[PDB]
């Protein structure tokens, strides 16, 4: 089955994988807290 | 996009460019969901009134691109298409309901720093993240910059989406974008069609593809919002196509 997809899906090599934050992602996470 | 900002290198490594061969130009956005499966909008491939009926041999995909004006030596990858699957209930006659297609790559793409699949949401993730006021991110090309553009856009309440268009909005759709009084602060355009609307999970810090750009009523038109295919709602069909190959 495909299922939930790659074990690794949605974790970026140059960001999440290296604990680096992109320039605008904090705006997305802040919108969940409001 | 309009009023977007330049993507960082490797910021959207699931981004796919769907090209025509003749002329050799960008047709639509798309997204990488595995080493051999790419998601796009059905209307990018199939729209009978406009004699739009692309087949596998009409198109190619480019993957790992930051710049639309340079071949990115040792970064970008190219693939031919083995097979196109349009959603059988794709409704081009009325409202682009189920505006989704899957494309099977002739050869699987190697993952790299620049090429990596996005996650598709489960029921839990869609329930948590796909709510009015929460922002997701659209990636595309300026409608003038040469590099991939990023816009972050809030999800719009369902009644407000319906009131903003004459199109019949279904539960397989959602809309996003700033309100008119907000002013110019970024927009997804008709030109960003096919590309992903992604959201970063605060639970597992993975990126999920919640939407596909279906149509845009702003930018070059006097309307308000962008309209997206609701990927979670079509996920059984996606899994069925991939499993049954």
């Amino acid at each position: 089955t495909f299922g939930s997809g790659e074990a690794d899906c949605g974790l970026r090599p140059l960001f999440e994988k290296k604990s680096l934050e992109d320039k605008t992602e904090r705006e997305l996470l802040e919108s969940y807290i409001d | 996009t309009v009023e977007g900002s330049d993507a960082e290198i490797g910021m959207s490594p699931w981004q796919v460019m769907l090209f025509r061969k003749s002329p050799q130009e960008l047709l639509c956005g798309a997204s990488l969901i595995s080493d051999r499966w790419v998601l796009t909008a059905a209307h990018c491939l199939l729209y009978p009134p406009w004699d739009k009926n692309f087949t596998e041999n009409d198109l190619l995909v480019r993957i790992g691109k930051h710049s639309r004006t340079r071949y990115e030596r040792n970064i970008e990858k190219i693939s031919m298409l083995e097979k196109i699957y349009i959603h059988p209930r794709y409704n081009w006659r009325e409202n682009l309901d189920r505006d989704i297609a899957l494309m099977k790559l002739k050869k699987p793409v190697a993952f790299s720093d620049y090429i990596h699949p996005v996650c598709l949401p489960d029921r839990e993730t869609a329930a948590s993240l796909l709510q009015a006021g929460y922002k997701g991110r659209v990636t595309g090309w300026g409608n003038q910059p040469s590099v991939l553009q990023v816009v972050n856009l809030p999800i719009v309440e369902r009644p407000v989406c319906k009131d903003s268009t004459r199109i019949r909005i279904t539960d397989n759709m959602f809309c996003a974008g700033y309100k008119p009084d907000e002013g110019k602060r970024g927009d997804a355009c008709e030109g960003d069609s096919g590309g992903p609307f992604v959201m970063k999970s605060p639970f597992n810090n993975r990126w999920y593809q919640m939407g596909i750009v279906s149509w845009g009523e702003g930018c070059d038109r006097d309307g308000k919002y962008g309209f997206y295919t609701h990927v979670f709602r079509l996920k059984k069909w996606i899994q069925k196509v991939i499993d049954q190959f």
